[PDB]
């Protein structure tokens, strides 16, 4: 009745197509983000190799710029478009104001794009939610989340995608100032959280870190194996 | 009025530029940097009409870095040269020609060091050594005299010092300080400024 | 059934009636009542304002287009604001170009054209607002009404909005005396006329009344809550 | 049956029913008639007085679309006023380009084509107005034209539009307009309108008349009130 | 005109004259040529007064919009780059501007010079206007990064005074500002006649 | 009721059913295959058109050359395929004009996939009912095989099949394909094997298949279509080998 | 060939006060060496608290007056208040700068009473740079008029002379005298002076004769 | 269901069914036959007229796009003419750009691109016509078909229109690659002779041939001479 | 006896029988989904308060911005769609700065509210511009600022209608919160009393127990600019209650 067009409000004022896009996000692979004191760690599950596929082509985590990166859960093609648009906006902002982009600026831009696609019929919402991580000029860690609706919110730590409810409950339990004390502890926290919802530990998680003034580093599979081994042993 | 010089070598390219930005007669800035790093192993040197230099340099820089972010590997020096040449040539016909004279210096793992030259009309030429500006007329003969394709980098900085002290001896404008840096397989390396007091 | 033929303005009905335009004409009935009446030397607009709550201020029902023209609205405030902007720009254009006040008849003709264009085309809805336009020009005092249908009328007096038939019948039975009235007598007549529309429990107040007067010597002025008290005091009581 | 919803559609039996539905619009209107005689063309309208509050000389259904032509309308008054604006624009453009007053046949053709544009496209409805046009020029002569909502245009020695079209047409038919002169034709137009007016259904009417002819030197104009009163008194007397 | 700006340890000192001329007619001797773009950064105007005023005001509204949107005050570098891009869009159309955007940011003291030609440059010392060349000598001989605040005010006043002495199209009074880390302050407005009384 | 129309409405549970219906279309298409080897990469396809009165005038019905350094094979609607191949060639030549270097394979695939995503998102146009394999050599990553779908989503595959019986093709390739051990000859034999398994015809006609190989010789890529004699020899060798394997038991 | 400007002459003057402002102008319009008309006042009443005086190309003066009146009406409609003198000044600056590249050849003076109740005068170059001034003269005779205003009103270059706040009577005397001198020695300015004085009561217009050429 | 009416809607099972309906419109069109001989290619179609009143010379179902290209259709007559004008224009654009006669393969590609261009937009309908485009280029004959879908195929010989399946079977029985066009025209008229349901005459059929000379429509006297056998 | 045909609610630009235009009415129903916000106008100033409705502890409380600053003189509080709220806030800010640029003065609260209202009106699509949302703006705003007329509180709704209000509540519990406003409010109350009363009402309506984290509070007084109560100031007042 009222779920076929984005423009039409429902009785009780629910816009339902954007809700359906938010539901589409839930289908996607899990992603998790956590703010350490000097690190921001972004972890994403890997669906499966399929044994005849090249892993390099598929990468959920991406770097918008030197100081900002994102991970997504939702439609992969839409994520690719949004990533490219945010990258060109990053370089354009540097061009315009001779300064590097702030994490809140880029998440605002991505949210504005998603909002622009929601408002008008003849265009469907981007079926993605994103986890944007970066370090600002002051050096404070920043974690933001975006959704198809176009609202953005800072999170100390969060998850998106399938099993987001379970892993975020686990993270609400586990997260504390103590865990954020160590960079290795932050990485281990996100690894344990993804382990809460994933078939196998090392094979099916792709993880990355950003340090205070370093570029994004996708942790090697051997490093992830070492960290899960340390996590597994402690239990 | 602004001096650019570039010397290619076996495994390096040496580049230097004057550090003067000037109004009519007053030399507003003594430490202006005319070198823009498009990527880790490529530099763009730009001189020309004011405003156009910084605008074009920044545009090419941001486009190259966008290429880096999108595709995960840096552009080749030759590809960056052809790209900036295309952008400059398209604008030449248009109502907003960037009056800029550029020198692009790069190192490629596959193709080794490269130095590229382009004028405001957007011609492109690879060269062993090249220079821009009125000082180039004085200093090119120094390079044509003492240059060897097998020149070592110590010999290259010596040759560059000879070229610049010739400007100090004879060129009418005052270009007291020059910046120097080398590109190699490691990447762009800053060198001590050749400063003639 | 005949649910069809009602969907859009561009669909004629089997008996030659565009039902969306009529449904738009229903919109004026929703709004609070307004009354306008004129004398040989003056034209008056009076309104009944409504408030969302006790704490909230009463809505603006009379708007000034120019010194020589002002309007009062019944129906959608959005369409009212849009049409008022259009009218104001037209009057400003006339003053800029010809250095004369725009004729009120010509202004309502422009309103009629602008309002008519939605009804015939698919897309924008009919302007679901009814306006009473009152002004003084060289020809004399004038009062017009415009419907959500682009048709407009010239009136000795008129009332639009909810329960306006009572005001219309009062005006009709008292119309003959209006022409020779003073402005005080005329505003009092209009106030009684809108008092007919009110519920029996409700009564005229300083708050819920707004009065708009224009004449040969008087530019359009909206007398607000405090300023309506001179005009209201004369009125006696409910019959 | 979804055939009648839009004008782009055709019925399976080859009928565009939206246009006919728009033709039914004018029948809601009060009657209007125009009669052509040797001297010129006379127009008349039965303008029903909906309320005493409404000013006289308002809701005019007789428009001047140029100095030498006048227009009388039946159907939706909004569409009619818009069509009058279109006709005035066409006449002004004709004067500006070709340097002389527009021929009535050409003006009728252009406004008729503008009307016919709307019957084709789905986005926009047919006009809800049927109107008569009349002019007198010493070269062309007296001319009366009527345009339906379809965009059909024809020349009529006498014509009627609106609710009482058929009765008005028989009354006009028994008139011999060709020999007659305008100052009599105004009286007979008043007679016909008073006849066709239904006192029971329609409370009251104010006869609105106009003409164009040699007596005006070829300018359409509203009747002088003395002549209006004479014609109205004659119509009331003949009515019995 | 003459406008002067230099960076020193305790901030940026901005100075300017107050004379505006049409031809050789001194239309005003009280023009305020230091434009308070914001409470926290300010600019100067040389060249066309209308051009400088309009474009600096537009920069001011852009800065306030940025502050509201991003919850942070714009950097002097970003402001200078915005103005430089805006004027460069109109290059060759006859705008005449030379202006020094001055403020503090997270970096520290900020001094930039931007002109209608298209240059944007940051430096320890700058001067813009017809009397720039005269002001430069006094400022250069007197300048040091480690300078007392009073001494900085003094060299700014003396520089503008000598520039007005030599240059015909600069005169009036010397308006002086100190950009301090909290914000800008207006330290003095001394007339050139009183300054001639003092220095001589 | 119906949340499958207009390609711009997320159905409840958040699925775009028009693109899924388009993905259904490619399954009807003639099977296409691509295998990656150490020395080269090949494309093999089943010429579904086997009408007697058809002429093989063209370079290939399914295989298209997009650039000096890459090619593609297409499964899906032929008209949309023609449009997409034209767009691909224009994209590659635009990159060559701009940078004076050959288009990277992944970049070209990504550009066309961006087009295909765009057609999904905006209302009026239908999604491209096409899926096509890309094969190419680039200096950065060497030989590469890529697959694309109507959704605008692509991936890199060592070996994959699209079209009819693609699941059977992938199941056969999974067991047979040796990672890091293939050569172009062995990959050709594997291609003949999986094509014989998938294709309903008992004997691969050698006019019912088109095989093309991409190899780097003398520093220049060569894209060659195996001629009818070569593929005849290949099917003869496969028949002999399979019969000998049969004869032993 | 076609020149879009001609200097139609005239001069304008404005002098502020503690509680008043005065705006005064010639009433002559002159193209070349000929006098178009001897009664064309350059002062226009924008609001009760504000007067504008314009001198230069008369077509630009006319169009700018119409534009300012229209935008004043628009501001009144939108904001339900009258424009202040400073608001009119800023709006005029923006309007003048709108045509930086095909400018209005007009010298404008805005004189009025500010919100505080004091007199304020705003003076504009042709391209819209504007400054609050205690007094200024505009137009052809700016060079002649403004020095005497600087001496008498500003007490400039006067030693051992007390500073008195200007009064309405002294101001009007000074305005009449300076315009008489400009009538003597400027060809463009003469044949009448319209003095428009703005006070809390409102605009009051007085005309005094100046010598016909 | 809704898939039936829309043109930009894939049906379940992934069918653009409006295009299939356009192909059904083609199938109702009159028979047309194309046979590619070694030295030429013959295009033939029936031009059956409702009455003697029709003037056969007025309109032709076989039209030349260029000197060396000509085509014939089965389907909607108006759509045929829209695209024949567009084809002639495309060929002339090619001649302006390259100063060479357009190849037949290139022309069929371009007109098929046009036909595809029409299918995508909802506001338009597909062309309810299919074409047999024949040409002689590089001392070789060519025959092509272009469908409403925007797809094109290369046929040694084929038939469109009514009874196209039976005509194609008759052709594959009768077709030999070694045929000269003198025989191929006979085979083509026989292929049509299968499906007339009337006594064919010189007027009732229209036939044209291409060769090294170029495309031509052989006259009524010529087709009478060939029909005499 | 139930008649639920509606069949006219879908699609703006359709006048239903009785001419009610139900899409806008549904948008006005939409703000009841939003968090409750509350405004009180007093002689000493105007205060604004809202319940944040934090979903999870991990979400940063500062990021939720349901009270914002249009300018120093005017602030806004919003309830309804955060996204289209951000759009209207941007319009308000740019219009204030445009007014400063053009007239060198500060807009009145009524003028700013009219400026945003004009944008809200554009759902009708009378303009031909593509970049205007077809749906009405599903948000209600409370504009509070000190102007030439003193403290003023204006209410704005999805229709684009706007009115001054001495005290108003928007959001879910606006019904009932408005009754509490009507009983408590008297024109003479100082801003301290207004703050306390508004926080009492917010405590009543809010499901969770009131805490410094879950509310946002602000005030603009004639001398001061727009000010947000910090964690400590919020702690002091919520302790005082």
């Amino acid at each position: 009745s009222y779920d076929r067009a984005i423009t039409v409000f429902s009785p009780d004022g629910h816009l339902f197509q954007v809700e359906y896009a938010q539901e589409a996000v839930k289908k996607g692979s899990t992603a998790v983000g956590v703010r350490g004191r000097d690190i921001v760690v972004l972890g994403v599950e890997k669906k499966s190799v399929a044994k005849l596929q090249d892993e390099r082509t598929v990468r959920k985590i991406c770097a918008l710029d030197d100081n900002v990166c994102m991970a997504f859960a939702g439609l992969t093609a839409d994520a690719r478009i949004v990533i490219n648009r945010a990258r060109v906006e990053c370089q354009s902002h540097r061009l315009t104001v001779e300064d590097p982009v702030t994490v809140e600026y880029i998440t605002r831009y991505i949210a504005s794009l998603k909002q622009r696609y929601t408002q008008s019929n003849g265009r469907r919402p981007f079926g993605i939610s994103a986890l944007i991580v970066g370090f600002d000029f002051d050096g404070t860690p920043r974690l933001y989340q975006t959704d198809p609706s176009g609202t953005y919110h800072a999170w100390k730590a969060n998850a998106i995608g399938r099993g987001a409810k379970s892993v975020r409950e686990f993270l609400e339990k586990n997260y504390t100032d103590e865990a954020i004390e160590t960079d290795d502890l932050t990485i281990k926290l996100v690894i344990k959280a993804l382990l809460e919802v994933v078939q196998s530990g090392g094979k099916n998680i792709e993880l990355a870190v950003m340090r205070r003034d370093q570029s994004l580093k996708i942790l090697n599979p051997e490093e992830i194996e070492k960290y899960v081994a340390e996590i597994e042993k402690e239990k | 009025m602004e001096y650019l010089i570039g010397i290619q070598g076996p495994d390096y390219v040496l580049v230097a530029s004057d550090r003067v930005a000037a109004s009519n007669i007053v030399q507003m800035k003594d430490d202006h940097d005319k070198m823009f790093k498009m990527s880790e192993k490529i530099l763009l040197l730009c001189v020309g009409e004011a405003g156009d230099t910084v605008q074009f340099a920044e545009y090419i820089q941001k486009n190259v870095q966008l290429y880096k972010m999108r595709n995960g590997y840096e552009l080749s020096p030759t590809a960056a040269a052809n790209f900036t040449r295309r952008n400059l040539a398209d604008c030449l016909r248009s109502r907003t020609p960037y009056h800029v004279n550029l020198l692009l210096a790069g190192y490629d793992e596959h193709e080794g060091p490269a130095l590229y030259y382009m004028d405001y009309l957007a011609a492109l030429a690879k060269a062993p050594f090249a220079a821009h500006g009125y000082g180039a007329f004085l200093t090119l003969s120094i390079l044509d005299r003492y240059y060897t394709p097998t020149i070592s980098r110590e010999r290259a900085v010596e040759l560059l010092r000879k070229c610049l002290e010739e400007l100090q001896k004879r060129f009418i404008l005052n270009l007291p300080t020059f910046s120097v840096r080398i590109i190699d397989k490691n990447g762009i390396h800053d060198l001590d400024n050749i400063s003639f007091p | 059934f005949r649910n069809q033929y009602d969907n859009d303005v561009t669909v004629w009905s089997p008996q030659g009636r565009i039902h969306q335009i009529e449904y738009a004409m229903e919109a004026v009935k929703q709004g609070s009542a307004t009354v306008g009446l004129k004398s040989k030397t003056h034209a008056v607009l009076v309104a009944l304002k409504r408030a969302q709550s006790e704490l909230a201020a009463h809505q603006k029902k009379i708007l000034h287009v120019d010194n020589h023209i002002g309007i009062s609205i019944a129906g959608l405030t959005a369409d009212a604001r849009l049409l008022c902007n259009f009218m104001r720009q037209e009057c400003l254009d006339s003053r800029f170009v010809f250095d004369r006040p725009l004729p009120v008849s010509r202004l309502v003709s422009l309103i009629g054209s602008k309002t008519q264009i939605p009804t015939q085309r698919y897309g924008r809805r009919p302007y679901g607002v009814g306006l009473l336009i009152a002004g003084y020009d060289d020809m004399g005092p004038h009062i017009f009404q415009t419907c959500p249908s682009a048709n407009y009328f010239d009136c000795r007096a008129m009332s639009i909005g909810a329960r306006s038939q009572s005001a219309r019948t009062y005006l009709e039975r008292h119309m003959s005396e209006f022409m020779e009235c003073n402005l005080n007598e005329l505003v009092k007549h209009g106030l009684r006329a809108l008092r007919e529309t009110l519920p029996a429990e409700q009564d005229l107040t300083t708050k819920n009344v707004s009065i708009g007067i224009v004449g040969k010597d008087l530019e359009f002025t909206i007398y607000d809550d405090d300023d309506v008290s001179p005009f209201l005091e004369g009125l006696e009581e409910r019959p | 049956t979804g055939y009648d919803l839009s004008a782009s559609t055709f019925s399976p039996d080859g009928r565009v029913f939206q246009v006919e539905y728009a033709m039914k619009a004018v029948e809601n209107s009060s009657t209007a008639i125009g009669i052509r005689c040797k001297d010129g063309v006379v127009f008349g309208v039965e303008k029903l007085v909906l309320s005493k509050l409404y000013e006289e000389g308002s809701n005019k259904r007789l428009f001047n679309v140029d100095r030498h032509v006048g227009m009388a309308v039946a159907g939706l008054l909004a569409d009619a006023r818009s069509l009058a604006d279109i006709a005035r624009e066409e006449a002004s453009n004709f004067r500006s380009n070709f340097g002389y007053n527009i021929p009535l046949k050409h003006l009728a053709d252009r406004v008729a084509m503008y009307v016919h544009a709307y019957t084709l496209y789905s986005a926009v409805r047919p006009f809800g107005c049927s109107f008569m046009l009349g002019s007198y020029s010493v070269n062309d002569g007296a001319q009366l034209y009527m345009i339906d909502p379809s965009g059909v245009s024809y020349g009529y020695w006498g014509c009627a539009i609106g609710k009482a079209r058929q009765a008005a047409k028989t009354e006009i038919e028994k008139l011999q307009m060709k020999e007659m002169t305008c100052r009599d034709i105004v009286k007979e137009v008043a007679k016909i309108i008073y006849i066709v007016h239904d006192e029971v259904k329609d409370k009251a009417f104010e006869l609105e008349l106009s003409w164009v002819g040699e007596l005006t030197n070829g300018r359409h104009e509203i009747v002088p009130k003395d002549i209006r009163e004479e014609a109205e008194k004659y119509a009331k007397e003949s009515l019995k | 005109t003459t406008t002067l700006a230099f960076k020193f340890r305790h901030g940026v000192i901005v100075a300017a004259d107050s004379r505006a001329t049409a031809g050789a007619y001194i239309a005003s001797q009280t023009v305020k040529k230091v434009i308070e773009i914001n409470p926290y950064l300010l600019g100067t105007m040389a060249g066309g007064a209308a051009d400088c005023s309009f474009w600096e005001r537009l920069l001011a509204r852009q800065c306030r919009i940025y502050e509201l949107r991003n919850k942070e005050r714009i950097s002097v570098a970003a402001a200078s780059k915005l103005l430089a891009n805006m004027v460069y869009q109109y290059k060759g159309m006859g705008l005449s501007m030379g202006t020094m955007i001055c403020g503090w940011d997270k970096r520290g003291p900020g001094l930039y010079y931007v002109d209608s030609e298209g240059n944007r440059i940051s430096g320890a010392t700058f001067s813009v206007g017809s009397g720039s060349v005269y002001a430069y000598g006094v400022m250069d001989r007197g300048y040091s990064y480690d300078l007392e605040v009073e001494q900085a005010y003094d060299l700014a006043r003396r520089a503008i005074y000598q520039a007005t002495y030599r240059d015909a199209y600069s005169g009036g009074a010397v308006n002086l500002y100190h950009v301090r880390e909290d914000g800008w302050i207006r330290v003095s407005s001394d007339n050139v006649a009183d300054l001639h009384e003092k220095y001589s | 009721r119906r949340y499958d129309s207009r390609t711009t409405i997320f159905s409840p549970e958040g699925r775009l059913y028009q693109v899924e219906y388009a993905m259904e279309a490619i399954g009807h298409a003639g099977t296409c295959l691509g295998i990656l080897a150490n020395d080269g990469v090949l494309l093999a396809a089943e010429r579904r058109n086997i009408h007697k009165l058809l002429d093989e005038v063209f370079f290939s019905e399914k295989i298209y050359k997009l650039n000096e350094d890459m090619a593609c094979s297409v499964a899906g609607i032929t008209s949309d395929a023609n449009v997409l191949t034209n767009e691909l060639r224009l994209i590659a030549q635009r990159y060559l004009l701009q940078y004076q270097e050959p288009i990277p394979c992944e970049q070209l695939v990504t550009a066309l996939c961006d087009i295909k995503q765009a057609y999904t998102q905006f209302g009026g146009k239908r999604p491209f009912g096409v899926s096509l394999l890309y094969i190419g050599w680039d200096k950065h990553y060497g030989f590469q095989l890529y697959q694309s779908d109507p959704s605008g989503n692509y991936g890199g595959w060592k070996a994959t099949c699209i079209g009819n019986n693609s699941a059977a093709a992938v199941s056969m390739l999974k067991q047979d394909y040796k990672e890091g051990e293939m050569t172009l000859k062995s990959a050709l034999a594997l291609a003949i094997k999986v094509l014989n398994k998938t294709m309903d015809v008992s004997k691969l006609s050698a006019e019912k298949v088109e095989i093309a190989t991409l190899t780097r010789e003398n520093g220049k890529t060569v894209i060659r279509v195996l001629k009818q004699k070569e593929v005849e020899q290949l099917i003869k060798k496969h028949e002999e080998e399979e019969a000998k394997a049969e004869r032993e038991k | 060939r076609f020149s879009p400007y001609v200097f139609n002459g005239g001069t304008i003057l404005a002098i502020a006060g503690e509680d008043f402002a005065i705006v005064a102008s010639d009433t002559r319009l002159s193209e070349g060496f000929s006098i178009h008309t001897r009664d064309s006042p350059k002062c226009y009443k924008l609001t009760d608290k504000t007067v504008i005086g314009c001198s230069g190309f008369h077509g630009d003066c006319l169009t700018l007056t119409k534009i300012i009146e229209a935008r004043l009406k628009m501001y009144k409609h939108s904001n339900n208040k009258a424009m202040t003198t400073g608001a009119i000044a800023a709006m005029l600056s923006t309007i003048l700068y709108s045509r930086r590249f095909f400018p209005y050849y007009v010298y404008n003076i805005i004189g009025g009473l500010d919100e505080e109740g004091k007199g304020a005068v705003y003076s504009f170059d042709p391209v819209g740079s504007y400054q609050r001034d205690s007094f200024k003269a505009g137009g052809s005779a700016s060079a002649m008029l403004q020095p005497l205003l600087d001496n008498q009103v500003g007490f400039k270059n006067m030693q051992n002379v007390e500073h008195v706040p200007l009064s309405l009577d002294r101001a009007m005397r000074l305005v009449k005298d300076v315009f008489i001198s400009a009538a003597e020695r400027d060809v463009y300015t003469g044949d009448a002076l319209r003095i428009c004085i703005v006070t809390k009561e409102g605009i009051r217009e007085e005309t005094v004769s100046l010598r016909k050429d | 269901r809704g898939y039936s009416f829309s043109l930009t809607t894939f049906s379940p099972s992934g069918k653009l069914v409006q295009i299939e309906y356009a192909l059904a419109a083609v199938a109702g069109g009159a028979p047309s036959v194309g046979i590619k001989a070694a030295n030429g290619v013959v295009l033939a179609t029936e031009k059956k007229q409702k009455s003697i009143l029709y003037d056969e010379r007025s309109v032709h179902k076989v039209e030349p796009i260029t000197k060396h290209i000509g085509l014939v259709y089965s389907g909607m007559g108006p759509d045929y003419r829209v695209l024949v004008h567009r084809a002639r224009k495309l060929a002339q654009q090619y001649y302006l750009v390259y100063q060479e006669p357009i190849p037949t393969a290139q022309l069929v590609q371009r007109v098929a691109s046009v036909m595809q261009e029409y299918t995508q937009s909802g506001g338009v309908r597909p062309f309810g016509v299919s074409l047999l485009i024949c040409g002689w280029n590089e001392g070789r004959p060519y025959l092509f078909q272009s469908d409403p879908s925007g797809a094109y195929f290369a046929w040694k010989a084929t038939a469109m229109g009514k009874n196209y399946v039976n005509g194609k079977t008759f052709l594959e029985k009768r077709y030999n690659e070694d045929l000269e066009l003198e025989d191929a025209i006979h085979t083509a008229i026989l292929t049509l002779k299968e499906s007339f349901e009337g006594q064919m005459t010189e007027d009732n059929i229209e036939v044209g041939i291409c060769n090294e000379a170029g495309f031509r429509r052989l006259t009524p006297t010529e087709v009478k001479d060939y029909l005499a056998a | 006896m139930f008649l639920t045909r509606s069949e006219y609610d879908r699609g703006v630009n359709t006048f239903s029988p009785e001419g009610r235009l139900f899409q806008v009415e549904y948008a006005i129903e939409a703000i009841k989904l939003g968090s409750t916000a509350i405004g009180i106008q007093t002689s000493e100033g105007v205060c604004l308060a809202v319940e944040k409705r934090i979903t999870s502890p991990l979400m940063e409380p500062s990021s939720i911005e349901k009270i914002v600053e249009i300018d120093a003189h005017i602030g806004c509080a919003m309830s309804g769609l955060i996204a289209d709220a951000k759009t209207l806030i941007d319009k308000a800010r740019v219009e204030t700065q445009n007014h400063w640029f053009t007239y060198n003065e500060t807009m009145t609260v009524e003028s700013v509210t009219q400026a945003v209202s004009n944008l809200a009106l554009q759902f009708g699509e009378e303009d031909a511009d593509p970049g205007a949302m077809s749906r009405p703006f599903g948000v209600a705003l409370l504009f509070g600022g000190v102007d030439e007329k003193g403290p003023q509180l204006f209410h704005m709704d999805p229709s684009g209608t706007f009115v001054q209000c001495d005290a108003r509540a928007i959001g879910s519990a606006s019904e009932g919160a408005q009754s509490s406003l009507q009983e408590v409010y008297h024109k003479s109350m100082t801003l301290k009393e207004a703050i306390k009363s508004s926080l009492i009402i917010l405590k009543q309506v809010m499901e969770e127990k009131l805490n410094a984290t879950n509310i946002e509070l602000a005030t603009v007084q004639p001398g001061q600019n727009f000010h947000m109560f910090t964690k400590e100031e919020l702690e002091e007042v919520i302790k005082d209650i």
